[PDB]
């Protein structure tokens, strides 16, 4: 991003800490529904309780 | 801690783990007893199982 600062504008990186950070346009809502729907039927909890 | 002499070793417990609590998984936990002797390979077989 590019920043303001006192007098001057800058420029800020930072790390996406988790994977829900990226923009929904390049992973969406779905889509993260989706893979949560295979890291359970990964751990057997097809069926959900 | 003397698993290779054991009888129930790590995959009983990997398996057990995750398995659904119903009645499948303990006649499935029941069936993983079967036995590796060449004579149960003779009854089992016979039983086309």
């Amino acid at each position: 991003t590019h920043c303001q600062e006192n007098s001057e504008t800058v420029a800020l990186c930072t790390p996406r800490i988790v994977i829900g950070n990226l923009p929904d346009g390049l992973a969406p809502g779905p889509f993260h529904e989706l893979r949560t729907w295979e890291i359970m039927e990964h751990m057997r909890l097809r069926p959900p309780p | 801690a003397h698993e290779y002499h054991n009888w129930l070793r790590s995959p009983f417990s990997r398996y057990s783990a995750t398995c659904p609590n119903v009645l499948h998984s303990v006649m499935t936990l029941a069936a993983m007893l079967y036995k590796i002797s060449p004579v149960s390979l003779v009854l089992q077989t016979k039983a086309h199982i």
